[PDB]
């Protein structure tokens, strides 16, 4: 929020972190690192010639898998 | 620009193909009106009042001040036809431009 | 950030997680010896992690789905 | 009052006068900037720098050489200029130590800044530094070892020194390979120190391991047109004659006649003069003729008809190297052939390297000259390989002159620091404190060597300091595993000349920079 | 023990990443001119001198690249043009790709020295592998020579005329070398004379001599 | 002589992946990186040909694993095949020098840690 | 890569992003500049500074008070701003120690620069500094002495503390005089801490010893 | 054990650098006097301090050199705290000045 960005993708990342803060109030730095990493890997996938939408769909699928696995390994307090 | 850092501009893909076709088409539309017994002549004024009337396509494309390379190619084509044959300098330009047009249409279809 | 070697530490803890089924094995950022976060009392909220994953994936999707930009680009005041 | 901060300013528009604290401030920050710049290239694990000059050519260099780095930077700090000149002088004297002297001077000035902050006069510091330099000189000289007598042990020292010099440079990939080259290249000189004799040809393409040391000699010149291309049992006349419309040195001489017939007769006489010159040459009984100057069409034709290979436009360097490698005499007069010594080589052929043809002299007689062919993937790689080879060859020449060696890997610096510490703890006053700072800088040299690899510099320098305090005068850094070891066994040895010059030049430049209490700049011309 | 080396400085890593990015940018810029289905690039010099080409060395030398790593790739392609005269695009693409891989390696927290040495190891193994794959050939095997020339020409604008320029390109080399003793070729022995006019179907292999210098006599031409 | 159509790059990628699996340590990761990096030339050939680079390169890896080391990208048929039937051959020196020079330049560039403006 | 040294710049015209070494560089040099500024005013023989403001009034102050000096300077370094605010907070909490705290922070940051040069993480540094702060707090508390019970000994401690506070300041010329003043002025409050109750009228003229309560 | 010991030693050096500066400002041998003081406080003379009249070491209890525990504790804690917060910084992202 304090960062003076002019790149619209940096603005999207600012909005992402603010969204994590609104919904949760923690994780505001993990979300940005994780999204950056996902795009960094999409970079190699696009280099190999995959359609960016296929990348987005594989990411959605894997995200569903990870969410259910979190529900699975979760603990209660 | 950006990653490359080359000190110049870069056109790539359908953009530059469209540009090349536009240039060739421009050159062909310059001379299309001077083809056949019903074609008409052209005036050319040389920025100083020096006037040149002509129907010769090679002459027309020689007098023009062209900057695009895809159009310089067609000018050189008309020049080459004028050197090697002496007639057909307009038809050759028109045909080259039309081949470029249809071939770019095919390349857009991803042939 | 803790000075450890990323690949070494991560591969070791991944191998341990696979062998001894234990999703509480992670990075000893404070160097307490143990890799067991359930013992170190390192605790995150399930909704927190799930929201991180969901938000990162959704925004990565919206970003990969963009393939054209048209800024003012005027360099105005 | 003061020169600048006075009610009246006494200077022309644009000049200035930095006083005591401001002067030492600019001096120390400039010197320490230079030093922190040139380090990280120090040691086996040192990394290269890019010299992206902004000129109209934008030359590009990738170097680990401290001398080149400092030469190729626009410096404006005067103390930094002093350190730059110091590194240039190191590069001139010997071929190594250009980064070590700079880092050492910078560390000494850092410690001197610390001491001045301690409210110490910059005279007491220099006094202690002189005493410490004396102690260090004695410790170094006493630890030095000489093996020039035993030929095999001397070969071992040469191989080890070349290896230590190339360890820091891009050639450490193929160190052993280039080590052999460098050693052979200096041994072909047979005691001479002429490094101009060692020619280095940089041919783009191929790997760096395709580089080699030609058993004979290579020349990048051309053979004549109708002249042979291969010669066995070649007898060679090396010359510095005209053979190019050679005119009588009388300059007022002019042909003034009344008939074109006489002009033609005089032209024919000129040609007959050139022919008689060529015949005097051929009376030496030769098959190859190398001229420093050009060879025009008529003498080319004559040499071709005579069956002689006439190589033209060799340079002063080409003819000197040919005289050294073949045994001939550079000649400009041919009226006493019995006095002109010819060169001999079993074979002169034409060879391909990359996409270029070169004259190859094999079976040469003397060999006191060399040709090194450097292959590489990029001109920057080639230039850095030439610089590294020059370093190694210069050091091996300096060692052949003076076989004194001193162990490296921080052993020498730690030893000198140990001697300075012994001196310091027995000395009363603030000179002891300045001696301790001298010792800290000496210790900060191996500290940096270790840092550049990524090891626990503090731990290793502590181990080394303890070893050199115990009496294990050969303890040094083993940079393969990152431990301490015996430099005598691992083969990490340096030229005593180089290390002594490092010490003395660094201490001397730091001394001259420390004596300054005022910097009076004049209005820049620009 | 506990923590390792802090690495108080980040500019070295920034420099490494900038070099890798520049190299990958060059590689991905010329990736399109690779193969029989690869296309040409037009390059208009500052003076306006146009150049259409599929050659990687020419492409990189002609575009006035500015980043140091990209300059080094230009020199690399030139070195390949010298040593082999073929492969000036593949070599740049390979270099760019190795550097783009060094990106993720560095990220993992590996030292550039380890990366370089491991690359040397992989290089030695790959030289071994390629040598194993190869098959020997006799220079009398004209079919292999014709096929090599055709393969070399498939990537270029002169590929519809390959049927004409492959036999010429093999005859030319086979006329300037003794096939029994030759260990190399000097292509300055092969003169190329570019004359406007006609079409590429008019290219010729003249065993004798050709000169652009004019004849001074009028009436004596033959 | 060596086959073309990206066959040497594919064989190289595969066999160095194996070599990497044998070199357990941190050199293993770097050798696997070298292999996957060399796998980019076939991917590029496929992309430019107009095929699906991922599927084409996976078919190539699989067929080279079966043992047809002279298998490459037939842009005439549009897929994978024995490339010698299309008569795509090139000198071994080309591939060898490309590998050597690229590796040397990469090692040189990795030894750099600063840039100065002389 | 990096935020600024990236092929694309991600910032508006005029912004910037100093990274790891450059950030610690600016931070340490700014803090140490602030500290070297405010020292030399430290202790009985400390000397004063002139606060020749450049405003349209050109206010003029002569101070040995670190809080005032730091408040009245145009700072642009963020770390220096941190130290400035720290001295202001010291002046708010108690009325002394603004130069001792500023110098201490600056010296700690100097030593931290030295340690970072030794290739140490500034987390190991902050951890060790927290441990050292604990040890120092216990040593201070253990050495502290209390005399508020004995009325006469308390008067002696008050006189001594007032003397020690005025020793560093321009009033050390007539320290004893002003010491008595300050003590009486604080004893007239009868336990209250309201310093607004103590009015100080500044009348130009006369000597500094003509001052009285 | 460890580099935390080194950072503790630096903390101690800064604490020592406070009286060093106090002594410098008068013109005495700060090094000599702080060395004497360090040796005394290692010996157990917890009341040894600077006597700035003559420039020596003395008994603060006798000379009447005492400070408020509140003041010294706040000095210590605020200084250490600000140094901690300044040391945690690895990036400075400034915004376009107004
Ligand atoms: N004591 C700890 N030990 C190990 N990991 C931790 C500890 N505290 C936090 N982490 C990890 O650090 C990450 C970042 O947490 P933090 O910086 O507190 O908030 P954010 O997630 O918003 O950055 C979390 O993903 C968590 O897993
Ligand atoms: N009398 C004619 N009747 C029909 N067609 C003609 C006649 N004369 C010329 N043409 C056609 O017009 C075309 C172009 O003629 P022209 O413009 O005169 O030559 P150019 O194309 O060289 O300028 C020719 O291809 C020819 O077929
Ligand atoms: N194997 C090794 N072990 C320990 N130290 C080494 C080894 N090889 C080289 N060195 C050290 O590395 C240093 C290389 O320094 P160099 O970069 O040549 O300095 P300069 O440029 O000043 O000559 C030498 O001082 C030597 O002491
Ligand atoms: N007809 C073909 N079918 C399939 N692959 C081919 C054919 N012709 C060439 N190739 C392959 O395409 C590549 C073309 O590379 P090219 O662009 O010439 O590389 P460079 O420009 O680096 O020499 C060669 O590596 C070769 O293996
Ligand atoms: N007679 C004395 N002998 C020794 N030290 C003294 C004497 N009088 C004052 N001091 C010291 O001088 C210092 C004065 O500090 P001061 O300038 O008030 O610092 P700050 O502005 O940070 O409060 C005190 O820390 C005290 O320790
Ligand atoms: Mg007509
Ligand atoms: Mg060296
Ligand atoms: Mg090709
Ligand atoms: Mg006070």
């Amino acid at each position: 929020s304090m960062m003076d960005v002019d790149h619209q993708i940096a603005k999207l990342m600012v909005e992402l972190s603010k969204s994590q803060d609104d919904e949760i109030g923690d994780g505001t730095t993990g979300v940005v690192v994780l999204a950056g990493a996902l795009l960094e890997e999409a970079e190699q996938l696009l280099d190999r010639g995959i359609h960016p939408i296929r990348i987005a769909d594989g990411y959605e699928q894997a995200a569903r898998v990870a969410i259910e696995h979190l529900d699975k390994i979760s603990d209660s307090v | 620009e950006g990653p490359l850092s080359v000190f110049g501009d870069r056109s790539t893909g359908e953009t530059i193909r469209s540009q090349n076709v536009m240039a060739a088409a421009s050159i062909a539309n310059i001379v299309k009106s001077s083809l056949g017994p019903v074609g008409l002549d052209k005036m050319l004024v040389d920025d100083i009042g020096d006037v040149t009337i002509t129907n010769d396509g090679a002459t027309i494309l020689k007098l023009l001040e062209v900057e695009h390379p895809a159009a310089k190619v067609l000018c050189e084509l008309a020049d080459l036809q004028d050197k090697e044959v002496g007639d057909g300098t307009t038809s050759v330009v028109i045909i080259a431009a039309e081949l470029l047009k249809n071939a770019d249409e095919l390349v857009k279809q991803k042939i | 950030n803790s000075g450890m070697n990323p690949i070494q530490t991560m591969t070791e803890v991944r191998a341990r997680q696979v062998k001894e089924m234990n999703p509480a094995l992670g990075i000893d950022c404070l160097h307490k010896g143990t890799n067991d976060m359930k013992q170190q009392h390192v605790i995150e909220t399930l909704i927190g992690k799930k929201q991180q994953i969901s938000l990162a994936t959704q925004m990565v999707r919206m970003i990969l789905k963009i393939d054209d930009i048209r800024k003012p680009g005027e360099s105005e005041e | 009052a003061s020169l600048s901060l006075a009610p009246v300013n006494i200077f022309k528009a644009g000049a200035d006068e930095e006083r005591a604290e401001t002067a030492r401030l600019t001096s120390f920050i400039g010197a320490i900037a230079i030093g922190d710049l040139v380090k990280s290239t120090l040691g086996p694990k040192g990394m290269d720098k890019i010299l992206l000059s902004s000129g109209r050519d934008a030359s590009l260099m990738v170097t680990n050489d401290g001398a080149t780095i400092l030469k190729n930077i626009g410096v404006d700090n005067p103390a930094a200029k002093v350190l730059v000149d110091m590194s240039r002088v190191q590069d001139d004297e010997v071929g190594d130590g250009t980064t070590s002297v700079t880092v050492l001077a910078a560390e000494l000035l850092r410690e001197a800044e610390s001491l001045i902050a301690k409210k110490i006069h910059p005279q007491t510091i220099i006094a202690g530094w002189r005493e410490a330099t004396k102690a260090a000189r004695e410790a170094l000289l006493s630890s030095a070892v000489d093996h020039g007598s035993d030929e095999v042990k001397f070969r071992q020292d040469l191989m080890n020194i070349a290896g230590t010099t190339l360890s820091s440079k891009l050639l450490t990939h193929h160190k052993d390979h280039f080590t052999k080259l460098a050693v052979e290249a200096v041994l072909r000189l047979k005691g001479s120190g002429n490094l101009e004799a060692i020619h280095i040809i940089k041919k783009l393409g191929g790997s760096l391991a395709d580089s080699y040391l030609d058993e004979g000699f290579l020349l990048d010149k051309k053979i004549g047109v109708n002249q042979p291309k291969r010669i066995e049992n070649a007898k060679i006349l090396i010359a510095n004659t005209g053979m190019d419309t050679d005119k009588i040195k009388i300059f007022g001489s002019r042909v003034r006649v009344d008939s074109t017939a006489k002009v033609a007769e005089i032209e024919h006489a000129e040609k007959e003069k050139m022919k008689e010159k060529v015949e005097r040459i051929l009376k030496h009984g030769i098959n190859c003729f190398i001229n420093r100057q050009l060879i025009y069409n008529y003498p080319e034709q004559l040499f071709g008809a005579a069956g002689v290979m006439a190589i033209e436009h060799a340079d002063f360097a080409g003819v000197e190297r040919l005289a050294l490698v073949t045994g001939g005499e550079i000649a400009s007069t041919f009226d006493h052939p019995e006095l002109v010594k010819l060169g001999s080589c079993k074979l002169i052929e034409e060879v391909m390297i990359g996409e270029d043809k070169l004259i190859h002299f094999s079976g040469v007689a003397l060999g006191e000259a060399c040709t090194i062919v450097l292959r590489g993937a990029t001109q920057q790689i080639l230039d850095e390989a030439e610089r590294s080879l020059h370093d190694a060859l210069c050091v091996l020449a300096q060692t052949v002159k003076d076989s004194r060696t001193v162990y490296g890997g921080g052993c020498s610096e730690m030893l000198m620091a140990h001697a300075v510490t012994q001196l310091a703890n027995r000395t009363p006053g603030k000179e002891a404190v300045a001696m301790e700072s001298y010792a800290k800088a000496l210790r900060m040299l191996p500290t940096i060597i270790a840092d550049n690899a990524g090891y626990d510099s503090a731990d290793l320098v502590a181990q080394l300091r303890a070893a050199h305090s115990e009496g294990n005068t050969t303890a040094g850094l083993d940079m393969r595993e990152g431990t301490i070891g015996d430099m005598a066994i691992l083969g990490i040895t340096e030229s005593f000349q180089v290390k002594r010059q490092v010490l003395l030049s660094a201490a001397e430049a730091a001394e001259v920079i420390l004596r300054v209490d005022n910097i009076i700049k004049a209005a820049p011309r620009k | 023990r506990g923590k390792g080396a802090y690495q108080d400085r980040d500019k070295p890593a920034q420099i490494r990443f900038s070099n890798i990015s520049a190299a990958k940018a060059v590689a991905d810029a010329i990736r399109t001119s690779l193969g029989p289905k690869g296309m040409d690039k037009m390059i208009q010099d500052g003076k306006g001198d146009v150049t259409i080409t599929n050659d990687g060395a020419t492409i990189l030398k002609q575009m006035q690249v500015l980043h140091p790593a990209a300059r080094m790739l230009v020199e690399l392609s030139k070195a390949q043009d010298i040593e082999a005269g073929d492969g000036t695009t593949s070599v740049v693409i390979i270099a760019g790709s190795l550097l783009d891989s060094c990106t993720k390696l560095l990220q993992k927290g590996i030292h550039p020295t380890i990366i370089s040495e491991s690359f040397q190891k992989a290089l030695e193994k790959g030289i071994e592998i390629l040598t194993d794959m190869s098959r020997p050939v006799e220079l009398s095997d004209r079919e292999t020579l014709l096929n090599s020339a055709t393969t070399s020409l498939n990537s270029k604008v002169v590929s519809q005329y390959s049927s004409l320029l492959s036999p010429m390109s093999v005859n030319a080399v086979m006329k300037v070398i003794d096939p029994a003793t030759a260990t190399s070729v000097d292509l300055r022995d092969i003169k190329i004379v570019k004359k406007l006019g006609g079409t590429i179907d008019d290219c010729e292999l003249v065993e004798g001599l050709v000169l652009t210098q004019k004849v001074s006599n009028s009436g004596i031409t033959r | 002589l060596i086959a073309g159509g990206g066959a040497p790059e594919i064989e190289l990628a595969l066999r160095l992946t194996e070599y990497s699996r044998t070199l357990s340590g941190m050199e293993s990761y770097c050798v696997r990186a070298f292999a996957d990096a060399m796998e980019v030339i076939p991917s590029t050939l496929a992309e430019n040909a107009g095929l699906n680079p991922i599927s084409t390169v996976t078919e190539l890896r699989n067929r080279h694993a079966q043992g047809e080391k002279t298998a490459g990208i037939n842009v005439r048929k549009g897929g994978i095949s024995n490339i010698l039937e299309e008569l795509v051959v090139q000198p071994l020196l080309v591939s060898v020098s490309a590998l050597t020079l690229a590796t040397e330049t990469v090692r040189s560039i990795l030894k750099i840690d600063d840039v100065v403006n002389t």
